[PDB]
């Protein structure tokens, strides 16, 4: 009944606007039907550059998602995923931004699986995510499963097990999957 | 829509090429992109026929160092000297041309058209500066030239390596002159082309990149007011300059815009962009897994 959920969404040029449209209509529907046990939400859009759209407080004061999410727009840069990771857990998952003591930390990365131009690699930002206990789901988009390195970068983003951590974007099941994964917590 | 590109070559010095480029860029987009199914397929040689009529006519006025001007007795130029060379790098797709001719051209372009420092002074400007795209009234004297030479040369690399082993030097020191002196430019045109040639030499990594990358207006164009042909051409320079680092982020933006402009080649003067418009739209589909 303690719970803090973050969103690290890819906003790179490899995200086509429909993917971005579909990200916004997706992240919303998770919110609307999940005002539960005081579930707390934060988002940050990442690309070559990064934008904390709301922290937990800015979120705590306004609970109406559709009003929150419609205006969010695209950044059209490269893909700095891992550098966006540490910034979420160091900035969004700081108490100074609304993070509650003794809450469950989950991060929902919405990316297309192609790390690009990140001066940080992935090997830096995961075992810190392990040492600090964020549950890391990955919501892969577009052509993320067609090729090889794009799906492998995903399982490298998600925590183990991946059968409960890595999901597809179109499936509207992941939310029920965390919903029941919390429901039993 | 693209039915207005097979054109009649004509004209003393370069209009044959002016007509040869829309006659050579079609068979280069259409072919690689597997678009040879709506028409019936009986023309393909007609173009190669058309091509063997113009490029051959383009050789009615060779010069002793294999040089090319519009005019023979004249001291020959270097834009038509190397640009008809680049119109041929797309000809190799289908047409049968010989190869000693270009290496016998480049040997002169390095013995008498490059300075110890990587400069390239066009020791003969031409009478048709409308065919040249965005090279007329820029201040940047010979930066845009030094890289336009470099790209024309490097387009037909791994070709003139046997007959002329001088070439790699002219490429390197010209690109060196670029990289040490690429950051200090103002306009995007010069940004775009010289970025690509360092990309040809693989050397487009670093702040030199940032400036070129930066200059993207809304991430989908290199904005200048000179003419859309300058912007559309340099967008197609940066796009080829993009496929060479295998970027698949900044590419769809460009593709989007480059596919809302609804340009399909055509018009007096519309010579440079025509080539580049579909040369880059073609190499795109060659790399992009579809
Ligand atoms: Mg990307």
């Amino acid at each position: 009944e303690d719970s803090d959920i973050a969103f690290l969404i890819d906003g790179s040029g490899s995200i086509i606007p429909h993917d971005f449209r579909r990200m916004k209509e997706f992240v919303s529907t998770v919110m609307e039907q999940l005002k539960k046990s005081k579930t707390l939400f934060s988002l940050m859009q990442y690309s070559e550059e990064f934008r904390i759209h709301f922290t937990f407080k800015e979120f705590q004061n306004n609970p109406n998602p559709r009003s929150l999410v419609k205006p969010i727009t695209q950044l059209l840069g490269r893909t700095h995923t891992a550098t966006g990771i540490r910034k979420v857990v160091r900035e969004l998952f700081n108490i100074t931004n609304g993070a509650r003591k003794n809450a469950f930390k989950i991060l929902v990365v919405i990316t297309d699986g192609e790390k690009f131009g990140d001066p940080l690699g992935y090997e830096d930002v995961i075992p810190e995510a392990d040492r600090e206990g964020v549950i890391r789901y990955v919501i892969g988009v577009g052509d993320a499963f067609r090729s090889e390195k794009s799906r492998q970068e995903l399982n490298t983003i998600a925590s183990k097990p991946p059968r409960d951590h890595v999901f597809q974007v179109n499936n509207f099941e992941a939310l029920k999957t965390i919903q029941n994964q919390l429901r039993e917590k | 829509r693209l039915k207005h590109l097979i054109v009649t070559p004509s004209g003393c010095g370069e209009q044959n090429m002016i007509g040869m480029t829309p006659t050579v860029i079609a068979v280069h987009y259409l072919d690689e992109t597997e678009q040879w199914e709506k028409f019936g397929l009986e023309k393909r040689q007609g173009a190669l026929e058309l091509i063997k009529k113009g490029y051959t006519q383009q050789l009615a006025f060779r010069q002793p160092s294999s040089a090319f001007a519009a005019f023979v007795k004249r001291a020959p130029s270097t834009w038509l000297t190397a640009y008809v060379v680049k119109v041929f790098s797309l000809a190799v797709n289908l047409i049968a041309i010989d190869s000693q001719v270009l290496c016998g051209a480049v040997k002169w372009l390095i013995l008498e058209k490059q300075k110890p420092d990587g400069v390239f002074q066009e020791d003969a400007p031409v009478i048709h500066q409308e065919m040249i795209g965005g090279l007329r009234n820029n201040n940047e004297k010979d930066m845009a030239l030094t890289a336009f030479v470099l790209i024309s040369l490097q387009e037909a690399k791994d070709i003139c390596e046997e007959q002329v082993n001088s070439l790699p030097g002219s490429i390197t020191k010209a690109g060196d002159f670029l990289e040490a002196n690429y950051m200090n430019l103002q306009r995007s045109y010069t940004v775009a082309i010289a970025g690509y040639a360092l990309a040809q030499m693989g050397r487009l990594k670093g702040p030199l990149l940032n400036k070129f990358l930066t200059t993207a207006k809304d991430k989908n164009r290199w904005e200048d007011p000179g003419k859309q042909l300058y912007n559309v051409e340099a967008t197609s320079y940066a796009l080829l300059a993009l496929l060479q680092l295998k970027d698949f982020d900044f590419v769809p933006p460009v593709v989007r815009w480059l596919n809302e402009q609804r340009y399909y080649g055509g018009g007096y003067g519309s010579t440079q962009a025509t080539f580049m418009v579909f040369q880059a739209l073609a190499q795109y589909q060659k790399d992009a897994p579809d």
